[PDB]
Order: structure tokens, then C-alpha cells, then sequence
């Protein structure tokens, strides 16, 4: 149903904190300004979340992109001219 | 005119003669602001919390405090305190309580009223905090019935001025002269929001159940079976407060209630109003006797009322949301520390009215506000019609009176009535000649008649008669005069619970 | 023109008249900025938070503040505010579905004719959206004490507000249509890490949450006997969202107890239900009394557009088509 | 003329000498201010808190402190020390086996004690059965002063758990239980809290502590205690030690202390506490042995020889108490039945007049209103400048007393212990005879320990 965890931060004394970090915080927020992509190569599967804007938002800057750059961001997948290529 | 003795950005010549807040800013008040709602603000001008709420007066002023404090709460004077009590509905081997049943039963009242203080006089004077139950699921039947020879459940109610988060309370149930046990509320029951005339649950929803084992012994049961005058005392309350801070979120966490308490007792008069269904609890701040270093302003105990309250002034009639609370219409029952206190310095009045003596610090006053009157000049909420009544008159107290020469009939079914609750008669009568004769008769559950004589002024009188049961012969008064008789503010009020 | 009295980065003079965020400063509405999808908020000059929610009249109208918000929570005049609850799913060995208005609508009454100007109704027991009952659908018409003829709980917290509420920890108790039962609370594997607007813990998919009780064989006639169970709640506590001078969104001590008897007090509640999905919304307003109070006095009809996000073709109000 | 060494916000000078509040900056004190109202003022300027309490000398004479705390209690001399006890109401036993109890915090000091957390043994004999401490069930959060922790009108609150039920070891408790022996309750500390406005003006109450200051207290100041017989008050006044020189506490008469810490008025000359007269002559003092050897020895070399005009001292302990019965025979006689062979026709009282006694007195005192099995001590005034006649006493009681009494030159107080024992015994009988013409003035009947 849920996990919880945390994430690092190097804060100004140049260590790596996990102690005043949760992902809780941010799962609602990443949910809601972000549009979920999912490869899946038979045997593993990987789960990207790319930001997008808001429909009648004036304010909003959020690049638009189409669903080809988007799968060609969210997964560093090169392109040789057109072709689409992951790992071969 | 800017100095600050105490630093609470309101100028000493304004706090002593009166300011107003406009713009979040204070500044003299002007007497031509009635007309648009302002109002006028006088506080102490060496002290930053006048009513020792830990709110100061500016806050206080300019309502920049938890918007769930009453508006009656933003007069320096008047402080914010959550009068919270636990009120029981269940009982577990259908319940109605009351606010005021152990203050009101304390008073003994005679025929006749010493010239002056027309209030009554009680000796067991007790807050709200307390509860009374009274249980309906008697029809004539006791417990004692089918089961012979743990857990019940509560609602936390509050009657206050200001909230209350963090609900925590610490009550004891009765047993006989006994004690059944130190009860503190623990996780689970802890209500993190507590509304001003509220409840936990809300007001549509079942009440909570209270938390595994106790004893009951059974001879106190047969008690029981004799009168259900089993009541619950909340011994104490635990709780915070909510003060905004540098970045704005309000805070809750260290800031208790229970500092302010011990304080706020100590510098504050208790003034509780009645209306029959429910009650209000106020503290309003009081001056020391003899300090000459105590700035605390000097109001008498009219303005007391309208300030605790929020009360609006009609003529020269307190208005308490249609209900009319002034002195001439309502039931006094004040405490005899302070009752003392009201007549030495009656004698030294002219006027000898009780609303127009000074508020001193320590008083104890309960106002009941009768179930049933009528003035005979606007307000008439009587069950019926009185018989024989000439409103057309020039002679009444405050607008008309009733010619009376003969008898005065009322038909008063007993369903429009609270049974087995005692009843106190209450009214006023004048006869220029003092020559004439009134007689009157009660038909209750016995059967009562009295004698009485007019005066030059219009004098009290009170006569009490209870009530016994649902299916019970109708109450009817019957007032009989010999010859002119004026009468005024005719009035029933209801007094604590009779024994079954 | 630059008087700030509450100090919220709005000049006064625009907070009365109308004003709109462009490039996080605040400038004077005009006619114009309609057709570009810009709206005209307008709030109170003698407070920081018009609404009473933690978040303050420049952070909803700029909109920053939690991206998890509905857009209808940054107006200044509409209160961001988790209204949550409890949704009954097993009855154990029976399931069952809940009705968010059956216990608002049982008390209504419908007459034939209507008073002039008036076209409502009358509601006698009013209730808000946490009170929650159900109404069985494999009921088939056997009786419940068929099985045994001898004399748990499966949930899924449900969100009809506009701001999410991380650790959830829903209280609640068994009425058990007439006498409650136990004041259960969910104290350590059954709190919700976050909790969506319209949005349930678990998420649309899953099985429902179980949470871990005597029943009398009375209570066993009468609900085989045109009765049904509810599971009302008390009070829910969770936490918010606030960002820092470090940039980090910190949860831990920020309450939604703090701000609810704020929030209720001084503001007027609209609840509309489409029949499939509720929503509860809250919109400020004002006090007759106090002349030194300035929230803005507007119609119910702008309330509802405001609310719930609907579009004003014409004259007639489109909600979601 | 300005100069503060201890920075308390009062000038050295003033400190001296008397000093009075008003518009909460402290200026010289002026003889003239007595009418207003206005309290002098006089403590040492090198100690920031005279008597040790938290507050300092700034902020008690001023009175921005908790204002639960007693309005005596804002003279600096006089320490915010509150006096908190446990009273057993009911004990029972029930099956070893369960014990509960009901029990009362009171309150006498001066200052409110929140988050009271009181410890106490549960003895019979001697042997103590365990130590019982205040668990979350019995906390009580606020205990103002002269007021109980449930307030009055409140049932008391049980007492069932003893660490984290009650239960004795064995059955050898229950045994001498039932032979006639039962089990008393005795406090033996008391832990709380003290309030204190912190610095953004709120009070906070959860760091400070009342038993970080208790030892300090009691160290640097003599107790007082005065009883009205139904009534108790514990008060502490600040004394300066004696060998010190730097010590510049001032010294005060005790009679003078008297006036300060029960905040008495002064009608002239006489005491008046709340209406009950509080003068050397018509009540009784006690002290302990120690006090007793150094008032006497400061009597000799003071010519007025009274005790209401001795210095006081650190560490000596006074017990006050009130009269029970007490006539004056000017304006004042509570016996029940009235003393024979009075006469008023006098003017050599020590106040307005005297009883000329021709013969002897005789009085018989009802024990239906009296303390069965209590102890009972007479006092009162005689004169007899002839210093000729042989006074005896002959009072009937537990056991007869017999003893004689040869009166001085001036007015000399007698005290002599007598026990009454049994409600339905024989009434007691008090008999004076006198050989000649004595004078008499303000008699005493006063309990005492049992
Ligand atoms: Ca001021
Ligand atoms: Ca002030
Ligand atoms: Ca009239
Ligand atoms: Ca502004
Ligand atoms: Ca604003
Ligand atoms: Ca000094
Ligand atoms: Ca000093
Ligand atoms: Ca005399």
C-alpha cells in the first residue's frame, strides 16, 4: 500500500543527512505535475514520472515536449537520426 | 500622548478613557463611532494582559488571535477560558443534564424580598463544570429490577469563551459518599478539537464510549433505585491554546492551558447566564480592593453583562438574542459572599437597582432566565392567554400594567412543562391605597394558598410549587384582587429537578 | 499605492479591487486578462490569511505552496481544507458500498407546491461529508442470522477536500445504527503516508485496508430488518505541507488540528455531489458585526464558481461538462 | 546616588532605606503616602533575591509575578513558598488484598504549585509498608492558595496504584490490622512546578521547578505559623545571618514580621488578622527549645519585656495559635456559661479594665462543646500590686490538678497543661479561689497536641 523512506541532502558541512528527509513529502507532489511513462523489457520493468504543464494554467512554464523526446529523455535512450535504441 | 508604561502599542491616555481599533491601529475614541460598530475599549495601562488570558490587550483588540474566539471575547476586560466539562448519556451495569442544577438547588426562598435586593440567596454556589443527571428511562420502575444480588458513555462539552485542542480531562463518577475512581482520559478519547458551545463528538454524532474492570457495590444500588442523584465531577482538564508565531502557523504544542488558570481565578469574577437549554460561562476582570497600583477600570455590573455576553442595549432593556435579560425580568441567584457585598452598598444607592452597583472581584452571580414570562408591554411566550387583563394602563413599570379588580385566571397544560422539576413563582404587584387584599391559590401535586398585601411600589414576590410526573392534572394560577391592583413581569421559572 | 497594513506583499488598494499574479508580483486586474485564462481574485487588506488556512493570501494566489492542491484552493477566498473520512467495505462475511448523502437527505421533506422565489428544500438532520453510511448490496434478502442462528472491519480512508493530508490517523467508532460500540484508532500500520484529493489510501486498485468486538443478538434482528451499519468519524489528525528557506517541504509537527476550528468558524460550507463523487468546499465570508472586518461580500453564485471550478458560458454554470 | 550593585532595577539607597512603587519605578518612600495606601519597602541591596524565591525583589514588590501568588506574598522579605500536604479522608482494605484511599492535596503558602506530584508512605507502626508516589491519575495540574486539589464541593480522588494495585507481602499486616491497629498516610516531599512569564511574555511552567529552591529557602528565613484553629498558615521571613558582615538583610522585630506575613492590619496598636485579634496578650505562642533559651535571653536586656519586640533570627521556629475560648471583659466572652464573682468597675486592665475578684471564681465548662480525648492549656493575666495572696487551682480532669500560685507585683500570664480524656465522662470543673482582692484579664482555653 505505502513505503517509506528517506533521501540525502549535502547540507554546509559537507556530509549527507538522511535523518530530517522523507520521500512521503514529495509523492503527492511528483503524482500531481507529472506524466507517468513505463518501459518494461520483459524481464525488468522501469517506471519514469516527466513533468508536463497544466492545461489552463497562464502562469505555467513547463516545456511542452511530445511523447517521443519524453521517452527519449526519461530513459537517455540515443537516437541515430530517427531510430530509437535503449540498449541495443 | 504616547507613552507606554507597559509596551502593548496602545498609549496610556487612550487605554484609560477609552480606545478603538480601526485599521489594526488604536485611536482615541470619538463618541459619534457608536452608530457604525465600534466600540469602546478601556484597560489597564500597566499591565499587558488586563484579564490575564495569554492573549494581551492589543491582540485582544484587534482580534489578531484564533478566529474561534467569540467576538464577547475581544473586550480586554472579558477572558478567554474553556469551561470544559464531561456530560454521561449512557449507563452501563436516556440521561438528561443540566448546567445549573447544583447552583440553583442551594436557594431557600421565603414569600417576601428585603426592600433593595430583590434577589434570591444560596449557599452551595457551583460552576458548569459539574454535571447533574437526571434519567428518563425511570417510568415509575427501579434498576433494581430483573438484575440483583463498567464502561459508559461520555460527551465533552463546552461551555467557555475560547477552544480547547488537545482535550485531556480527569473526572470522577460518584458513588454514594464513596468514589468509584480517578478516570484520566488516555490516547484514544482525546479530542484535538473542542469548539466554544460545542461537543466532542459533533453535535449530530453518538457520544464516545469511556475505556477495564471496576467494582459497584450493590446497597448503593437500592440508593440509586431511591433517586438517580448519581452525578459526574470533572475533577480537571488538560489542553492547549493556539498563538501565531514569526513564521504564522499556529502552534499548540507547548502552550497549555493550565498556566493561566490558577491566574485567571484569582483576578476574574464568575457571571454565568441560563437560558434553559443551554448555558454560558464568563469571566470578567475585577479591580483589587485595596491596591492603589491596580489600574483595572471600574464597571458596574450592568455594563458586566453586556460586555461578558455581547448583550445589545434596547431603551433601557439589556437584549439577549430576543430573550430579555434586564434586572426586573430575569431570576438572580448569587452566591452569599456576594450577595453581603451587594447589600452594604445598597444602602448607600439612590437608585437601588442590583444592576447598577459596582463589579467587585470574587463575585459569584448565576443568572436563570425564567421558562416562561410576560412583561404585558411586547413579550408574551405563555403556553396560553391570561384572562381579565387590561393592557391599556399608565401605571406599569416599564410600559403598561393590568388593571385588576376581581380575579385573574390561566390554563396551563402540564405537557408544555420539564416534569419533576421545581418551579419558582415570581412577579410584581402595586396598589396606590395599600388597603386592598390579594389571595392567591396553586393547583399542584398539593394544594397550596397564600395572602398577600400591595405597597406604594411595586414589591416581589416569589412562591414555589413542583411538578410530579408526565400524566398529572393540569397546573392552573389563580390570582384573586379586593379592589385596584397593578401587576407586572409575570413569570415562572424553573429551579433544580424534584426527587423521585 | 503601496501601503501594505498586513504586510502580505499586496498593496491595499489592489487586495480591494481586483488583482492577479503575473511573474510573482501582483498587478491590477483589468478587462483584458480574461480571454488569456488569468482570474480576478480579490481578498481582505487586514489579513494575512483571508480563508483561515495555513497558507496565506500571496502563497495561494502566486500558487506557491503545494502542488498536490487543487487549483480551487488558490483563490484566497477558498479554504484549502482535508475533509477525510472512513469508507466501509466488509462487513465480517458480506460487503457492502457507502452512501455520502443518505444520512443528509433522510431528513428532508418534499411537499408539492413551493413558495414564491424559493425553490429548495428543508434538511432536519444536516451532515457533512465525514459522516459516512452504507447500504449493503449482497444483501440478497437472506437474513444475517442465517448461518449460525447462535444467540473485523476491511476500510479504505476516503479524501473529498482540496489538499492532501500525510499521516493520516482516522478515528472513528461503532455505532451500530443506535449504540456505539468502540472508539477504534489507527495507530501504526493502518496510517496513510499521504492521502490524494480525491484520492483513497489504498489507491484505486488494491485491496481494501483491514483494520483490528461483541455483537448482541438484538442488534442482529435489526439489521436483518430494514436497518444498516455506519461507521461515523470523530476526528481525523494529519499533517501538511511547508516549504523553507532551505527549500525542503517539512510534514513532521504542522497539524490539520490547529487550523479546522479556525477554518470552520469563518467560513460558509458548499457541498455539491454529482451523484457518483463528493466534494466539500469552503468559502470565506464575513461577519455582520465588525465593521473593521474586510472580507470581500460576494453572491452564491460567484461562491459556487469559485468553489468548484466551473465555467460561466453565458449565463449558465458547465461544471465538467 | 543611582548606583546598583546588584542590578535589580532599585537603587542601593532607596533599598535601604524604604521604597515604594509607582508607576512601576521605585522612588524614595515618603511618610506621606500611608493614607493612599502605598507599602514600605526594605531589603538588601547586595542579593538579587532576598528571601531565595525565584522572583527577585523588583518584580515581588511590584507585583509582576503570577498573581495567584498572595498579596502579602509581594512584600520582598517574605518568601512565595508554598506548603503542600496530603489528608487521608477513607481507608479501606479488600482482598494479600487491595488498598485504596481518599485523599485531598491542601495548599497553605502563598504561591500556586502546578503539576503537583506528591509522594507518601503508607506506616502502621513504625514498619513501613511502601513508598507510594503520584502516578498520571493523581496530578494535580493547579493548586492555588488556602485551596484543595479537588477544589471544595468535589469529591476527594482514590488512590489504587502504587507503581507502574496496591498489595501487601503477606498476611501478617492483615493480622494486627484486625487486632485494633491501623495504617496512617505521611507525606514526605512534594514535587512542582512554579510559573514564570518567559521572554516572548507568555508563562511557561515546564522547566522550573519549586524543589530547586526549597533547600535555599528554608535555609535563609524563620518560619512562622499561625493556626485558627480550622485553618493553617506556613509563611517563611527572610533573616540575616548573624556573624556575617557582609549579610545585609534587614533586621526586623518579630512583631513586626507578624504584621508582613499574614498581612494583618494594624488598628492603632492592636493586631487584627481577618478580624480575629492576633496581640500577645489574648493569644498563645509555642516554640521549640531552641527559640525559648534565646527569646528569654533577649527579653532580660530589653527594658519593655515583651516578646512582640525581639529581633528575629534565622532558623527559629514560631507556633501560633489562636485562642479557643477567650474573654476580655470589655468586648468579648465565648464561654458558654458565664464566670461568676465579676466585677467591671475597674480601669487597671491591660486595655480599658480588669476583674476585681473578692473571693474566688468558680466556672463549670460543659464537655458538649469540647474536644473529647484533646488536650487543653488556661492562660490569662493576674495583677496584684499587695503581692500578699496565695492563689490555688483546683480543675477537675483526667486526673485532679492541684497547684499553687503566688502572683508579682505587675501582670504575669500563667499557663498551666492539663488532658481530657472520654466524650461520656464526668464534666470537667475549673475552680479559683483568691486570698484577697485580685485582678484579673484576658483568659485563654486553647488546644493543644493529644
Ligand atoms: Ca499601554
Ligand atoms: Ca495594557
Ligand atoms: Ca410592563
Ligand atoms: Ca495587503
Ligand atoms: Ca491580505
Ligand atoms: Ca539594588
Ligand atoms: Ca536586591
Ligand atoms: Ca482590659
Amino acid at each position: 500500500t505505502q513505503v517509506s523512506g528517506n533521501y540525502g541532502t549535502k547540507n554546509s558541512q559537507g556530509q549527507i543527512i538522511t535523518e530530517g528527509n522523507s520521500w512521503s513529502n514529495y509523492i503527492s507532489q511528483i503524482d500531481s505535475v507529472s506524466a507517468s511513462i513505463i518501459l518494461d523489457t520483459g524481464s525488468q520493468t522501469f517506471e519514469r514520472r516527466v513533468a508536463a504543464k497544466e492545461q489552463g494554467n497562464p502562469e505555467d512554464k513547463t516545456p511542452e515536449i511530445t511523447i517521443g523526446e519524453a521517452i527519449k529523455k526519461a530513459f537517455s535512450a540515443t537516437k541515430n537520426g530517427e531510430l530509437l535504441y535503449f540498449n541495443g | 500622548e504616547d507613552l507606554d508604561t507597559d509596551n502593548d502599542n496602545i498609549p496610556d491616555a487612550y487605554e484609560k478613557n477609552g480606545y478603538t481599533i480601526k485599521d489594526s491601529i488604536a485611536v482615541k475614541w470619538n463618541d459619534s463611532f457608536a452608530e457604525q460598530g465600534y466600540k469602546k475599549y478601556v484597560s489597564s495601562y500597566l499591565e499587558s494582559n488586563t484579564a490575564g488570558d495569554p492573549y494581551t490587550d492589543y491582540q485582544k483588540a484587534s482580534g489578531s488571535i484564533d478566529k474561534a474566539i467569540k467576538l464577547e471575547a475581544r473586550d480586554p476586560l472579558v477572558a478567554a477560558f474553556p469551561v470544559v466539562g464531561v456530560g454521561m448519556e449512557n449507563l452501563i451495569i436516556a440521561t438528561t443534564n443540566s448546567k445549573t442544577d447544583a447552583n440553583t438547588v442551594g436557594v431557600s426562598i421565603s414569600a417576601g424580598y428585603q426592600n433593595g435586593f430583590t434577589g434570591n440567596i444560596t449557599t452551595s454556589y457551583s460552576h458548569t463544570t459539574d454535571n447533574s443527571t437526571a434519567v428518563q428511562d425511570s417510568n415509575g420502575e427501579s434498576w433494581n429490577t430483573g438484575l440483583s444480588i463498567i464502561n459508559a458513555n461520555v460527551r465533552y462539552y463546552n461551555t467557555g469563551t475560547a477552544p480547547m485542542y488537545k482535550v485531556t480531562p480527569t473526572t470522577n463518577l460518584v458513588l454514594d459518599g464513596e468514589t468509584l475512581a480517578t478516570i484520566k482520559a488516555q490516547d484514544n478519547q482525546i479530542g484535538n478539537n473542542l469548539s466554544p458551545n460545542e461537543t466532542y463528538p459533533k453535535k449530530g454524532l453518538s457520544p464516545l464510549a469511556l475505556n477495564r474492570l471496576i467494582p459497584i457495590n450493590y446497597d448503593q444500588l437500592k440508593k440509586l433505585d431511591s433517586g438517580k442523584q448519581i452525578k459526574l465531577e470533572t475533577t480537571q482538564v488538560s489542553g492547549n491554546y493556539g498563538t501565531k508565531n514569526s513564521q504564522g502557523q499556529i502552534i499548540t504544542e507547548g502552550n497549555s492551558w493550565s498556566n493561566y488558570i490558577s491566574q485567571i481565578d484569582s483576578v476574574s469574577a464568575s457571571i454565568i447566564l441560563d437560558t434553559g437549554s443551554q448555558t454560558f460561562e464568563r469571566r470578567v476582570a475585577a479591580k483589587e480592593q485595596g491596591n492603589p497600583e491596580d489600574k483595572t477600570p471600574e464597571i458596574t455590573i450592568g455594563e458586566a453583562i453586556k460586555k461578558a455576553f455581547s448583550a445589545t442595549k434596547n431603551g433601557e432593556l439589556l437584549y439577549f438574542n430576543g430573550i430579555p435579560i434586564d434586572e426586573s425580568c430575569v431570576e438572580l441567584i448569587f452566591d452569599d459572599n456576594t450577595s453581603e457585598i451587594i447589600k452594604e452598598q445598597l444602602k448607600y444607592l439612590d437608585d437601588k437597582k442590583i444592576y447598577n452597583v459596582k463589579l467587585e472581584r470574587g463575585m459569584n452571580i448565576l443568572i436563570k432566565v425564567p421558562s416562561y414570562f410576560t412583561n404585558f408591554d411586547e413579550y408574551n411566550n405563555f403556553p396560553a392567554s391570561w384572562s381579565n387583563i387590561d393592557t391599556k394602563n399608565q401605571d406599569g413599570l416599564q410600559s403598561v400594567a393590568n388593571k385588576l379588580s376581581g380575579e385573574t385566571k390561566i390554563i396551563i397544560p402540564m405537557s408544555k412543562l420539564k416534569p419533576y422539576k421545581r418551579y419558582v413563582f415570581s412577579g410584581y404587584s402595586k396598589d396606590p391605597s395599600t388597603s386592598n387584599s390579594i389571595t392567591v391559590n396553586i393547583k399542584s401535586k398539593e394544594q397550596k394558598t397564600d395572602y398577600l398585601v400591595p405597597e406604594k411600589d411595586y414589591t416581589k414576590f416569589s412562591y414555589e410549587f413542583e411538578t410530579t410526573g408526565k400524566d398529572s392534572s393540569d397546573i392552573e394560577i389563580t390570582l384573586t384582587s379586593s379592589g385596584v391592583i397593578f401587576l407586572d413581569n409575570l413569570s415562572i421559572t424553573e429551579l433544580n429537578s424534584t426527587p423521585e | 499605492e503601496d501601503l501594505d497594513t498586513d504586510n502580505d506583499n499586496i498593496p491595499d488598494a489592489y487586495e480591494k479591487n481586483g488583482y492577479t499574479i503575473k511573474d510573482s508580483i501582483a498587478v491590477k486586474w483589468n478587462d483584458s486578462f480574461a480571454e488569456q485564462g488569468y482570474k480576478k481574485y480579490v481578498s481582505s487588506y487586514l489579513e494575512s490569511n483571508t480563508a483561515g488556512d495555513p497558507y496565506t493570501d500571496y502563497q495561494k494566489a502566486s500558487g506557491s505552496i503545494d502542488k498536490a492542491i487543487k487549483l480551487e484552493a488558490r483563490d484566497p477566498l477558498v479554504a484549502a481544507y482535508p475533509v477525510v473520512g472512513v469508507g466501509m467495505e466488509n462487513l465480517i462475511s458480506r460487503a457492502t458500498t457507502n452512501s455520502k448523502t443518505d444520512a443528509n437527505t433522510v431528513g428532508v421533506s418534499i411537499s408539492a407546491g413551493y413558495q414564491n422565489g424559493f425553490t429548495g428544500n428543508i434538511t432536519t438532520s444536516y451532515s457533512h461529508t465525514t459522516d459516512n453510511s452504507t447500504a449493503v448490496q449482497d444483501s440478497n434478502g437472506e437474513s444475517w442470522n442465517t448461518g449460525l442462528s447462535i444467540n473485523n472491519a476491511n476500510v479504505r480512508y476516503y479524501n473529498t477536500g482540496t489538499a492532501p493530508m500525510y499521516k493520516v490517523t482516522p478515528t472513528t467508532n461503532l455505532v451500530l445504527d443506535g449504540e456505539t460500540l468502540a472508539t477504534i484508532k489507527a495507530q501504526d500500520n493502518q496510517i496513510g503516508n499521504n492521502l490524494s484529493p480525491n484520492e483513497t489510501y489504498p489507491k484505486k486498485g488494491l485491496s481494501p485496508l483491514a483494520l483490528n468486538i461483541p455483537i448482541n443478538y438484538d442488534q442482529l434482528k435489526k439489521l436483518d430488518s430494514g436497518k444498516q451499519i455506519k461507521l461515523e468519524t470523530t476526528q481525523v489528525s494529519g499533517n501538511y505541507g511547508t516549504k523553507n528557506s532551505q527549500g525542503q517541504i517539512i510534514t513532521e509537527g504542522n497539524s490539520w488540528s490547529n487550523y479546522i476550528s479556525q477554518i470552520d468558524s469563518v467560513s460558509a460550507s458548499i457541498i455539491l455531489d454529482t451523484g457518483s463523487q463528493t466534494f466539500e468546499r469552503r468559502v470565506a465570508a464575513k461577519e455582520q458585526g465588525n465593521p473593521e472586518d474586510k472580507t470581500p461580500e460576494i453572491t452564491i453564485g460567484e461562491a459556487i464558481k469559485k468553489a468548484f471550478s466551473a465555467t460561466k458560458n453565458g449565463e449558465l454554470l458547465y461544471f465538467n461538462g
